[PDB]
């Protein structure tokens, strides 16, 4: 009986409530922080704890009401320090001060149904996060960045963009996203390219393609010009690396290819 | 209390990111996942984390938030020698009734193999046999060898691993010279 609350000399979002009860010495405070701003910034360095104690059996998503949705991109919600709340101000964080004190609050919970316990909501900051095929290729594309995490999106540094990429640039060998993939230098990236050229090694970005690969890595480069030699022999530029006589095909294979100077 | 309790309303919850991502539409992320690298799938039931657990035997379930707030973590490569050694373009393969396949279905198991597994030193004792013979595939075993000779060796396995297949390479060559991988060696040993 006599329920009260009133603001503290602290910012608005804490308050004190007070009960005044029959009994002389329950007429007390309890310090309880209940939230009421829409963050868009770290309370501590790398991390957001707003002041809103979820409760257990309480769904998560009303931990995630006060932060802008442009901020909370790339955050995720991790387990908080153990806390109570009043059921009837559900999140009201109590802060365990003076008299106040886990013990005290088990024994209030027994004797009342008014407080609940619970996780205090912790906001850690790690990366943006995706959840389809279709936000990867629009990452490893680099068609659409605008929320891409760095595993994703630093320009083919890592291999996680490797397997999208292997189909995606077989439609397109010229995109400049592929060859800037094939420039990494990874086995997967030159092992499509080297089956790409096999079929196009009339093609620039097969030009290109044999100007990243050499002196490292030639031998993608040579099995992909021996299949289309083998399949374009009527070909008048695979008429040095196949030579058009049936029984001489490797005439002018190694030093012999200076021995004709249109080689 | 004869007083009633003044009832806050608790404020509408609006969901993030994190919270809305279903692990059913993620296996595009999950799988090109590296080691000591978390990878969250939002919340989580039992039954979606068994499958998860069964579709997913390389990864861990770590509960890192509230509300079933789960994340994979890359443990191992699973990947066999004989499924991926034998091309560098497969980075993962899912297996499913007794077949291999690079197209997702329902009920798949993941299996990752190292990323390149070649220049580890894994997969030359598997393509030292696969490459001599009718199993002889010239883009495969010609660009094998030409990576083993330009090859970063970083763990000592890397090292002991192109020793002991120049060694048996060398003694092929010694038997006869005339087959194609004998005939790939030399041309690289000459480039």
């Amino acid at each position: 009986n006599r329920i009260k609350i009133a603001p503290g000399i602290a910012d608005i979002r804490d308050k004190y409530m007070e009960l005044g009860f029959n009994y002389p010495e329950y007429n007390r405070a309890v310090k309880f922080a209940e939230e009421s701003y829409t963050y868009y910034y770290e309370t501590s360095p790398g991390e957001i704890k707003p002041k809103f104690c979820l409760i257990d059996g309480m769904s998560i998503d009303h931990c995630s009401s006060f932060i802008v949705p442009e901020f909370a991109k790339q955050y995720v919600l991790i387990h908080g320090e153990p806390c109570s709340s009043f059921k009837f101000r559900p999140g009201s964080l109590i802060y365990y001060q003076n008299e106040v004190t886990p013990e005290y609050i088990k024994d209030l919970k027994h004797a009342t149904d008014y407080i609940a316990s619970g996780q205090r909501c912790h906001f850690i900051k790690k990366d943006y996060l995706l959840g389809d095929s279709d936000s990867v290729a629009k990452c490893c594309s680099k068609t659409n960045t605008k929320h891409c995490p760095k595993i994703f999106n630093n320009n083919y540094k890592t291999e996680h963009c490797d397997d999208f990429m292997t189909g995606f640039c077989r439609n397109d060998p010229g995109n400049p996203n592929c060859l800037e993939w094939l420039r990494a230098k990874r086995k997967p990236a030159m092992s499509t390219y080297s089956d790409i050229c096999s079929k196009h090694m009339d093609a620039r970005y097969c030009s290109e393609f044999i100007r990243i690969i050499r002196p490292d890595y030639f031998t993608f480069g040579d099995t992909a010009l021996y299949v289309f030699c083998n399949d374009h022999k009527g070909n008048r530029n695979c008429w040095c690396a196949n030579y058009p006589k049936s029984n001489s095909g490797d005439k002018y294979l190694g030093p012999r290819v200076c021995w004709l100077h249109e080689c | 209390v004869s007083v009633e309790l003044p009832k806050r309303d608790p404020p509408p919850g609006v969901p993030t990111d994190e919270m809305l991502l279903n692990v059913d539409k993620m296996h595009d992320v999950i799988a090109p996942a590296k080691l000591l690298e978390y990878v969250h799938i939002g919340p989580l039931a039992k039954d979606k984390e068994d499958k998860v657990k069964k579709r997913y035997p390389e990864f861990r379930l770590v509960n890192t938030g509230p509300g079933g707030l789960s994340a994979l973590l890359r443990q191992s490569y699973n990947g066999t020698a004989p499924n991926c050694c034998r091309t560098f373009n497969r980075t993962h393969y899912w297996k499913k009734d007794g077949k291999i396949s690079d197209k997702y279905e329902e009920g798949a198991v993941l299996e990752s193999c190292w990323p390149d597994v070649h220049d580890t030193g894994k997969c030359d004792v598997d393509l030292f046999d696969w490459c001599q013979g009718d199993t002889f595939d010239r883009n495969i075993c010609h660009q094998w060898i030409g990576s083993a000779f330009n090859r970063s060796n970083r763990t000592v396995e890397g090292q002991q691993s192109l020793i002991n297949l120049y060694n048996k390479m060398q003694t092929l060559c010694s038997k006869d010279a005339s087959v194609p991988i004998c005939e790939s060696f030399l041309h690289h040993l000459r480039a």
